[PDB]
This record gives C-alpha cells, sequence and structure tokens, in this order.
RNA sequence: CCUGUCAAACUCCAAACUUACAGACGCUGUUUGACGCGGGGAUUCCGGUGCGCGGGGU
RNA sequence: AGUGCAAGAGCAAAAGAUGACUUGACAGUGUUCUUCCCAACGAGGAACGCUGACGCGAAAGCGUGGUCUAGCGAACCAAUU
RNA sequence: UUAGGCGGCCACAGCGGUGGGGUUGCCUCCCGUACCCAUCCCGAACACGGAAGAUAAGCCCACCAGCGUUCCAGGGAGUACUGGAGUGCGCGAGCCUCUGGGAAAUCCGGUUCGCCGCCACC
C-alpha cells in the first residue's frame, strides 16, 4: 500500500495523466489517497510519477494523518477512535491503519472519503522540478522520506 | 558556399541515386594512401583521427583535409614511405541549393557530403614507432580543414 | 543388387533443326513411327519473326523401336569421350540423342508422389561408356 | 534451403501428395470427401470429413478386407474397385453419412477408370455423390468382362495362382449380392 | 496522400513476408464461424477475393450472419458502426 | 578470400509506441438517467505559441 | 520469367505457357464497403448475395470482364429498346 | 503404420550425407498392352492388366550439423532507440539526470536432420 500526494497542478499537464489522478480520487494539489499495490494500480502511479509523491507510510505516520485529515464520506465529523469504533469494522484508528496497509480494506469501504485533504508542507518541500534522487520531492520515496512529507502536511 | 549551410544533420537521408540525377563527381582522388599492398596488422602503430561532433562534411572539405594530411606524409616519410593512411568515410549524402522566391523551393543538386557521427574515425593511419610524431602532425593539419573539433587517439602504441 | 542397377535405353530422340518441313518423310522411313513438328520462341533477326511456326521435327523412340534403330545408327558415327553428358547421355551428328538410365526412372517421371533421382542412382559418364561398349562397338 | 528469403513448399506439396488448389475447391461444398486412392496391387476408398487438428476418416474400405467376404480373385482391377467403393458406401450409411463429393487426388479423370468405379459403387450403396453417368464405365467392364475376353486369347494362362482357367466375372455378381443383403457383418 | 485510392499506403500491410509467400492453406479459408463470435480482421496477401477495405485491418469484429459463403461482420470504425462482408480466408478467431 | 562505406521512395531483423476487442481494477450512471436516439437554436470554417516528431528552405 | 500500360502489391501441379471448347464483357434485383477515416454528401467504383438463363468440367467448382489499386460525367433535350 | 491412406501446423519440417529393411503380407521400382483411356511422336506419361524378378531408387527405420532454419544460455547490452518529467548542461547542432520500456549485428555454447491428428493394418 502506497500513499499518493499530488504536488503539481492541473495546468499544462496532460489530460490522460490528469484523468488518472481523478480516477485515483485525487482532484486538488496536496490531496492524498491510499492506493493498494496491484499491477493495475502500479501502471497508474507510474503514469503520474512526475506530478506526485508516493511511498509506503509507517503505521505510526498513517495513524497521525488519519486522525488529523480523514473525513467521513459526507460531513465535517472528526475521525477519532470513538468515530472509528461506531462506524468501521475496527476498534480504533490503529486497527484501521493496519488493515489499510495490509490491504484488507479501503477508506471508501469503511464510509470514509478516499481522499485525505492535507495541509501545505511545514517548512516547505524539496521542490517540484526534480525527483527524490536529484534532491527534489517527486516520485517514489523511502518509508522515512514519505513520512517526513506526510508529517509535515499534518 | 560556406559549410554553415551543410554541416548539421537536419535534412533526411537523401542518397538514393535511382531517384536523384545530375550529382557532381567526388572531389576525393584517393581513399587508400601510402603502401596499399601491405597490411594494417604489419604495423606496430595505429593512430586515428576521431571526430568529436556529429557532422556532415563536404567532398571538398574531405579532399582538402586528406590532401593536406597525405602531402605532409609524402614530405616527411617520402613518396614510397613505410606508412598507409585510410579515409573510411564516403560522401553518400546528396546536397541541394535553392538557386523564383520561396515558390517551388526544392533545390537543384550542388554536391555530396559524408555523415560522420560523434566519436567516429574519419582517418586512420598505420605507421612505425619512429614515424609516430609525423602522423600526429599530419592530423593536426587535417583537423583544421573540417568542421568539428578532433581527437588524435593512439589505438596500438605503448611506446611512450 | 546388380540387376536393378544395370542401365537401359530410355529414349532415342532423332531431331533435324532446319529453320523453315519437307524433311518429315525421311524420318518415318528410318525410325518406324510418326514424327512431330518443332516450334520456336523469341524473335530472331534471321527472318524468323513468327513464333508458332515449324522449324524442324523430332521422334522419340521407346523399347524395340529404339534398339532396332541403334543397330544401324551406332556404326554411322565415331564415338568420343568429350561427346558425353554428366548424366551419362550422348549426342552425335541429323542429331541422334540416346538417353541412358537405371531401372527406377519412373519415380521422377510419374504424377503421384514423384521424387528426383539421387546422385548415387544417377548414371555416371564412365558407367554409360561401359554399357554401350558391351554392345557391338568401341569407345575412346 | 539457400537462405532466409527462400520459400519451401507445404509438406504435402513437397511430397507431391496433395493438390491444394483442388482440395480447396473440394472443401467448398461442405459435404464429406470420398477419397478414392489406388495402388498397383490394391485399391482404397475413404470417407473423409474435416477436423480441428486434421482430416477425420469416418468410414474406410481397402481391397484387402474384401477377401473377408468371399473374394479369391486379384485386388487391383475394375471389379475389385467397384466392390471396394460399395463396401465403403455401406460402412458410411451405418455411420450416418448421407452425401459425399468425389476426391480422386492426383489421379486422372479418364473416362471409365477405377476411381470412377469406386464412385459408382458408393452411389449404388445409397450415397448421394455428384456424378456423370456417361463418364462411368459400361456395366460389363465393371463386371470384368474385358478380363474374360482377354483369357479367351489363352495359350498361356493370365493368372499364375490357381483361381480358375477361363475366369469368372460371375464372382462380381456373387459378391454384389452378398453386400446388398442387410444381414452382413460390416 | 497523393491519390485517394483504396490501396494507398498499403505497401506493408498487403505484402507477405518472403517465407509466407505462395498459395495459402485451405483449412482457414473453409473455417466455419458462428453468429456472435469475435473475429480478427487481417487480409491474407496471397488470397485475392473476399477482402475488405484495407483501412479495417486489425479490427476485432463480431460475426452477425453470412451472405453466401462470405461473412457479415460488425465493427465500430471510430464511433460509426459498419457491417463488413468478408470471407473466412481473412478472418481469425479471437483467443 | 581479404579490406572500406551507405539508403525518404532497400529489408534477413526490429523496438519504444499507437491501435481493435475482451476480462479485471479504477472512475462513472440507474431521484444528479449515464450510454443512446429524436428534434429546436447556434456560433464557426483569417488563428497563434510552447514542446515532441517532422517536410521545404542558407 | 510472365501476367496489355505508372508504381506498389498477388500468383508456380497457377493468376504464368500451350491447346481446345466457349461468350458470365449475360438479364433482373439487392446487401455492404468505398467515393466522403472518424462524420453528413452525388455520379462513379469494388467486394458479397439472391432470381433467371447459360458456358466449361467427372465433379466439387469457376465465370457479375482483363490478378489488385487509374481509364470518368448531373438536370433539361434528342435518338434508341 | 515390418514399409499404408487422408491431413493439420507449413523449413524445428530445407540442402547435403551415412547405415539398415521386405516368400504367399504393405508401398514401390517391376512385367506387360486385348480391352476403358492415352500421347499435336513416343503403354515415356496417363489409363488399363498382371506378378517373373528386386530392396538398387522411392518410401519406412536409425543417425550425422557442414549450409539453411527454430528456440535457448552466455557475451555484446540495459548498450542503440524510446513513452513521461526537469528554472539540468551546451553559442549551437546537441547532451544529461530521474521514471517506465528496450533492440539489432556478431562471437561462443546448446537445440533443431519435424511435431501432432483421424483411419486402416501381426
Ligand atoms: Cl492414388
Ligand atoms: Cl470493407
Ligand atoms: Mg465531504
Ligand atoms: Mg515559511
Ligand atoms: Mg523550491
Ligand atoms: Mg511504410
Ligand atoms: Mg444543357
Ligand atoms: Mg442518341
Ligand atoms: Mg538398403
Ligand atoms: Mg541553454
Ligand atoms: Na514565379
Ligand atoms: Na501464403
Ligand atoms: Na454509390
Ligand atoms: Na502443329
Ligand atoms: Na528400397
Ligand atoms: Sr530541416
Ligand atoms: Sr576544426
Ligand atoms: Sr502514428
Ligand atoms: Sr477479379
Ligand atoms: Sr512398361
Ligand atoms: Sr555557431
Ligand atoms: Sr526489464
Amino acid at each position: 500500500m502506497h500513499a499518493l500526494v499530488q504536488l503539481r497542478g492541473e495546468v499544462n499537464m496532460h489530460t490522460d495523466i490528469q484523468d488518472t489522478l481523478e480516477m485515483l480520487n485525487i482532484h486538488h494539489v496536496n490531496h492524498c489517497t491510499l492506493v493498494p499495490e496491484t499491477d493495475a494500480y502500479r501502471g497508474m502511479v507510474a503514469k503520474v510519477n512526475d506530478f506526485v509523491a508516493f511511498g509506503e507510510p509507517s503505521q505510526e505516520t498513517l495513524e497521525t494523518v488519519l486522525a488529523t485529515r480523514a473525513e467521513p464520506l459526507e460531513g465535517d465529523a472528526d475521525v477519532d477512535d470513538e468515530w472509528v469504533a461506531e462506524h468501521t469494522d475496527y476498534d480504533d484508528i490503529s486497527g484501521l491503519a493496519f488493515a489499510l496497509l495490509s490491504e484488507e480494506t479501503t477508506l471508501r469501504e469503511q464510509g470514509l472519503s478516499p481522499t485525505l485533504r492535507l495541509h501545505p508542507p511545514r517548512g516547505g518541500h524539496d521542490g517540484v522540478k526534480h525527483p527524490v534522487k536529484e534532491g527534489g520531492q517527486l516520485g517514489k520515496h523511502d518509508t522515512e522520506g514519505i513520512d517526513d512529507l506526510l508529517e509535515a502536511m499534518r | 558556399k560556406p559549410a554553415s549551410m551543410y554541416r548539421d544533420i537536419d535534412k533526411p537521408a537523401y542518397t538514393r541515386r535511382e531517384y536523384i540525377t545530375g550529382i557532381p563527381g567526388s572531389k576525393i582522388a584517393q581513399h587508400k594512401m601510402g603502401r596499399k599492398q601491405k597490411d594494417a596488422d604489419d604495423y606496430p602503430v595505429q593512430i586515428s583521427l576521431i571526430v568529436e561532433e556529429t557532422v556532415q562534411l563536404r567532398h571538398g572539405s574531405l579532399e582538402a583535409s586528406r590532401l593536406s594530411a597525405n602531402r605532409h606524409l609524402i614530405k616527411e616519410l617520402g613518396e614510397e614511405g613505410d606508412y598507409k593512411m585510410t579515409l573510411r568515410k564516403f560522401p553518400h549524402q546528396v546536397l541541394r541549393e535553392n538557386k523564383d522566391g520561396m515558390r517551388a523551393a526544392f533545390g537543384k543538386i550542388v554536391g555530396t557530403a559524408a555523415r560522420v557521427q560523434a566519436g567516429e574515425q574519419l582517418f586512420t593511419a598505420y605507421c612505425n614507432v619512429e614515424d609516430a610524431e609525423h602522423v600526429k602532425e599530419a592530423f593536426r593539419r587535417a583537423y583544421n580543414k573540417i568542421t568539428p573539433s578532433c581527437r588524435i587517439k593512439v589505438e596500438r602504441g605503448e611506446e611512450l | 543388387f546388380h540387376e536393378m542397377r544395370e542401365p537401359r535405353i530410355e529414349k532415342v530422340v532423332v531431331h533435324m533443326g532446319i529453320g523453315h518441313a519437307n524433311a518429315e518423310d525421311i524420318l518415318g522411313e528410318i525410325t518406324g513411327q510418326m514424327p512431330v513438328r518443332t516450334k520456336a520462341k523469341r524473335t530472331v533477326g534471321e527472318f524468323d519473326i513468327r513464333e508458332g511456326d515449324p522449324i524442324g521435327a523430332k521422334v522419340t523412340l521407346r523399347d524395340e523401336m529404339a534398339e532396332e534403330f541403334l543397330q544401324t545408327a551406332l556404326p554411322l558415327a565415331e564415338l568420343a569421350t568429350s561427346q558425353f553428358d554428366d548424366t551419362g547421355n550422348f549426342s552425335f551428328g541429323l542429331d541422334v540423342t540416346v538417353n541412358l538410365v537405371r531401372p527406377g526412372y519412373r519415380v521422377a517421371k510419374r504424377d503421384k508422389a514423384s521424387r528426383s533421382i539421387p546422385t548415387k542412382h544417377r548414371l555416371n559418364p564412365a558407367d554409360a561408356v561401359a554399357f554401350i561398349e558391351s554392345t557391338y562397338d568401341v569407345e575412346v | 534451403a539457400t537462405g532466409p528469403r527462400y520459400k519451401v513448399p507445404m509438406r504435402r506439396r513437397r511430397e507431391a501428395r496433395t493438390d491444394y488448389h483442388q482440395r480447396l475447391r473440394l472443401l467448398k461444398s461442405g459435404k464429406p470427401r470420398l477419397v478414392a486412392r489406388k495402388s498397383n496391387k490394391h485399391v482404397r476408398a475413404q470417407l473423409v470429413t474435416l477436423g480441428p487438428n486434421g482430416d477425420d476418416t469416418l468410414a474406410s474400405a481397402h481391397s484387402s478386407d474384401l477377401a473377408e467376404y468371399g473374394w479369391e480373385a486379384p485386388t487391383g482391377n475394375m471389379p475389385s474397385a467397384y466392390l471396394t467403393g460399395l463396401l465403403a458406401g455401406l460402412r458410411a450409411q451405418e455411420a450416418g453419412v448421407e452425401e459425399a463429393v468425389l476426391d480422386i487426388g492426383l489421379n486422372s479423370p479418364t473416362p471409365g477408370s477405377k476411381v470412377f468405379a469406386i464412385q459408382e459403387g458408393a452411389i449404388d450403396a445409397g450415397l448421394d455423390i455428384p456424378h456423370n453417368d456417361d463418364v462411368l464405365a459400361d456395366w460389363q467392364r465393371t463386371r470384368g468382362a474385358h478380363i474374360a475376353e482377354y483369357d479367351e486369347q489363352l495359350e498361356e494362362p493370365l493368372y499364375s495362382g490357381d483361381f480358375d482357367a477361363a475366369d469368372l466375372p460371375e464372382h462380381f455378381d456373387e459378391l454384389r449380392e452378398t453386400l446388398l443383403d442387410g444381414d452382413i457383418e460390416l | 496522400p497523393s491519390s485517394n485510392g483504396p490501396l494507398e499506403g498499403t505497401r506493408g500491410k498487403l505484402k507477405n513476408k518472403p517465407r509466407d509467400r505462395g498459395t495459402s492453406p485451405p483449412q482457414r479459408a473453409v473455417e466455419e464461424f458462428d453468429d456472435g463470435e469475435k473475429v480478427h480482421l487481417k487480409i491474407d496477401p496471397s488470397v485475392p477475393n473476399g477482402r475488405f477495405h484495407p483501412r479495417f485491418d486489425g479490427q476485432t469484429g463480431t460475426v452477425e450472419g453470412k451472405q453466401g459463403d462470405a461473412y457479415k461482420v460488425d465493427i465500430v470504425d471510430g464511433g460509426k458502426e459498419k457491417t463488413i462482408i468478408v470471407t473466412a480466408a481473412h478472418l481469425r478467431r479471437q483467443e
């Protein structure tokens, strides 16, 4: 399970690439989705590789992100342990977080929005013109490297 | 005409003589120089002139560089000296010129050029150990008459 | 082994390449059967502009009709070594050509499942000379 | 053979066994082929339909399995040819085959030949095959009367092995009678 | 194009690779397809008759009946539906 | 035999890629009716630039 | 190689050659594609059927002209069946 | 299939080569023209009739790789080329990094001297 974050806008970007982002339920910049690691989903992230930031998050970081940014399918309601308990098949945020990572369920399946609408990176990111290997913030990241981004976007 | 008009590889490969008529003859007199009866492996030293940029060299530039290179070897090693130089590239690319404004712009045939890629050998001379510094000077004169910058690389010689 | 390997006469082709007919009568008298006309292809400048026109005649002789001809045909010419084919046939001359081959040539002349005769079963120039020499004449 | 550009014919053409142009025209009907083949000593007649991995033979008949019914005479002639065709046609009726098209292969369409006799036999057995009555031999040559009139020019016997002296074309009639009977073990 | 003929720009698709030269095998020219079956459209360069317009090479149509010996195959060219008359010689079964 | 070069109108080879159909995932539609069909009204048929691939031309 | 003529393409027990027989270069009416990719548009064209009548062949079958892609023309008026 | 018939794929099956195999059996070559049929001339072929002889052809069986072909290993090569991205480099033609694909020639070493279907048959 990878976590996609759009870091580059829609303007001047190819339609077939923009449409893939909308299929992956990510419509705005700084929006995040939890995509499983299958062959079909792999082709989709490879196509968006240059306008996105992805990688597998740590159980600890995914938990923090879900607490602060996860929303219901409809509504303002905070997704805390008590919310999870009353609507989901789990007990707390940790139970959900484990299942998402082990690819047992999805956010939509549990009545949560497929999108985690994050805040802009605190202290800024490494740049949108270069990939990770070149010192930028695009493409595949380390499990520690994606966490720095997702935690900075609390 | 200047080489600026024909040096770059921008037009398609136009070599098909069955569709092209009135092509001027090659100004290149010889391709095999020196002692063409003796073999290349009979010489201890093999030095080549390597073209650094991907270019298109005209038959006149090919003749001028070959003539100013072999003439130095005829001067320093004698007319029947112990060397053999080879020009491995041949002028295949047929060149045009629009010589009426831009209407019916397809030009008439004016010459021929050789497509040489970067890193390739234009000239290759095979000599002995004592005549090694004379050939490096023949290439110094030969590179001044073509379009790109060049390398004088020794491919068979640990005698330094 | 030797019985199915010993050569025989397949066909004796007697042809007269004239160029423009009257010579059909002399063949039917010397051979014993009916002759056939010979046509030509490609326009030649020696006043030979017509394609489908009789230029000569030929007769192909089989079995008895072939041997009863060669008894009187062979003494009429001096046979040489350079007068032989690589396949073991010979022509002398009025042209007289004798096609010699081994007992299983039908395999290459039939319709159903025909195959070409292997190099080993094909007649040699030397193996041909010996067969004719063994029948009333000299070689060299 | 010579290089990469070289074109080697199809296997059955290389072998000179199948005429692929005549095969296409034959298969265009949709009916099974009455494969009429002949050897020097024997005569074969197959009823072939088309299949996914190759040809399917639904009912065959060789002139060798003709002796099983009462044939003491040779197997590569006109009476044998008809009877092999009749035997093939009868085995075809018990398989469910009603109609067929004559395949002669690389044999010639010569008027009154053994392959046309194979066809006459199969039609007589109850099979619907497109034919031409005046291209088939007259009823007496099919009987083997031409062989009896050759044995009249005796002096020296025609047959080596003892079957008879002056030949019996009545054996054809004795066998056609045995095959027309429904009791027979096919 | 320089001319708008049916065989324009068809040097490659209507030519056989040297080893696929000569007369084609009959098995595929007699092949029986049923209605509803998905078929691939590819012209056999060795077979002259029963061809379709070379623009439709590579189409995977659906057999919707027949006209004589030839088949009526339904395709969708761009967004427009067309019915193609084609013989078995130029058709291959999908899968 | 050896040795030196080429091809828009060459090819024993041969991608990336584009493309038909089908399944799957995704997304979308069944009160926001998609897909499709029928009808009313247009405007429009001087375009331009970047990038990639071009063809002509110094 | 040849296959009437550009070019590209097809063809070898043939689509080429020979020979012989023959007039399907036939009448009528369609389906479809093309003309006009997608996507509307005439004439023209082609593939593929049916009805009628024929030719050849043992027969399956082939012949809606020439192996395929050029060789074409509205309304009005006249002539013709 | 102790030799056959009809095929599918249509060279992995081609080209070339070595060895083996046939009393009432099979396939052939073979013997032979009264007839059906036949040759613009030839029972050569086609067609028909038949077994005195034969395993030399063909064919069937086993096998050889020199040529041609198929595929595989390794090397060439993640090279050549390339879909997506870049306030990366170069006066420029052009190049480079990241991401996703990925050859061809040739050399060396294996493979390949057909596979499969239906039918009939000591
Ligand atoms: Cl046969
Ligand atoms: Cl069409
Ligand atoms: Mg909401
Ligand atoms: Mg700040
Ligand atoms: Mg920045
Ligand atoms: Mg092309
Ligand atoms: Mg008028
Ligand atoms: Mg008039
Ligand atoms: Mg033997
Ligand atoms: Mg710059
Ligand atoms: Na002017
Ligand atoms: Na073919
Ligand atoms: Na029309
Ligand atoms: Na004549
Ligand atoms: Na043998
Ligand atoms: Sr240019
Ligand atoms: Sr220079
Ligand atoms: Sr394209
Ligand atoms: Sr035609
Ligand atoms: Sr004979
Ligand atoms: Sr400059
Ligand atoms: Sr790979």
